[PDB]
């Protein structure tokens, strides 16, 4: 009952290439990534307004 | 995640299927290659091949 307790919170959130490309040190592997597999039509968990 | 990729794959594939065979059905100008006058008439051996 109380946040502060919780262990862990995951959150799923859309972005694009040039997002994750703005601070490029921070993110590894980005090469490898499939940008086509991975579209919000895939994954039915993710609720959004995007047709 | 493989047989959900594979499921959506499958209904992309099939509604844009449907939508292809409804605009053949749906032709208003038809031309027949050739001296055909209709579906049956078609022919690749003559004088006049379709």
């Amino acid at each position: 009952g109380d946040i502060n307790k919780a262990m862990f919170a995951i959150v799923s959130f859309e972005t694009c290439k040039a997002d994750l490309l703005k601070e490029k040190d921070r993110y590894h592997n980005l090469n490898k990534i499939d940008w086509q597999s991975s579209a919000p039509v895939n994954e039915p968990d993710h609720a959004t307004t995007t047709p | 995640e493989h047989l959900s990729r594979e499921l959506m794959n499958g209904a992309t594939q099939i509604t844009e299927a449907v939508l292809q065979k409804d605009l053949l059905a749906a032709a208003g100008t038809v031309l027949y290659a050739g001296a055909a006058t209709s579906d049956a008439t078609i022919t690749g051996e003559g004088s006049t091949p379709s």
